[PDB]
This record gives C-alpha cells, structure tokens and sequence, in this order.
C-alpha cells in the first residue's frame, strides 16, 4: 500500500518508486510457505535510510 | 460606455482571480505544496477549467 503514483515511504523514497505515468499492473500474492523459518530467514535484506 | 465597460470587463477578470472553481481554495502553489500529486492534478484541473 505504498506502491502508488504520489505516495512516499519505505518503498517510494528509498529504492523503488513509480513514475507519474505508470502504464502497468499491480499483482501480489502470498508465498510464506517457501520463506518461513523458525529463527528467521535473514538472507533477504532491505533499505531503511 | 466604452472605456469603463472594458475596465469592468477587466475587473470581471479580476474577480476570476480568487475563485475556488470547485477546488479547495483559489491559492495555486500552496495546494501544489500541501497535497498529493494526483490530488493537485484534480485541483489544478478544476482551476484551469
């Protein structure tokens, strides 16, 4: 709910922003059954600052 | 009856300065500097119209 033309945040200010003329689509779905780990899967990382 | 009339016509356009025209307020750049880009697109669309 941050990937939108005109929004900001963890996605659109740091690494991944939409252009103002996004001629695309938005599709997401859950795949937690292949990334679930008891202690946590910390191979996948992101940007905060 | 010519000249004053034209002045009144110009004064008519003077009264077109501070009209809302369906927008939030008639101030252009503050609404440009407060709201979302598509929200500002809607407001400036109303004002230009």
């Amino acid at each position: 709910r941050q990937i939108a033309p005109g929004q900001t945040g963890k996605i659109a200010d740091y690494n991944y922003k939409l252009p103002d003329d996004f001629t695309g689509c938005v599709i997401a779905w859950n795949s937690n059954n292949l990334d679930s780990k008891v202690g946590g899967n910390y191979n996948y990382l992101y940007r905060l600052f | 009856d010519v000249v004053n009339q034209n002045a009144q016509a110009l004064n008519t356009l003077v009264k077109q300065l501070s009209s809302n025209f369906g927008a939030i307020s008639s101030v252009l750049n503050d609404i440009l500097s407060r709201l979302d880009p598509p929200e500002a697109e809607v407001q400036i669309d109303r004002l230009i119209t």
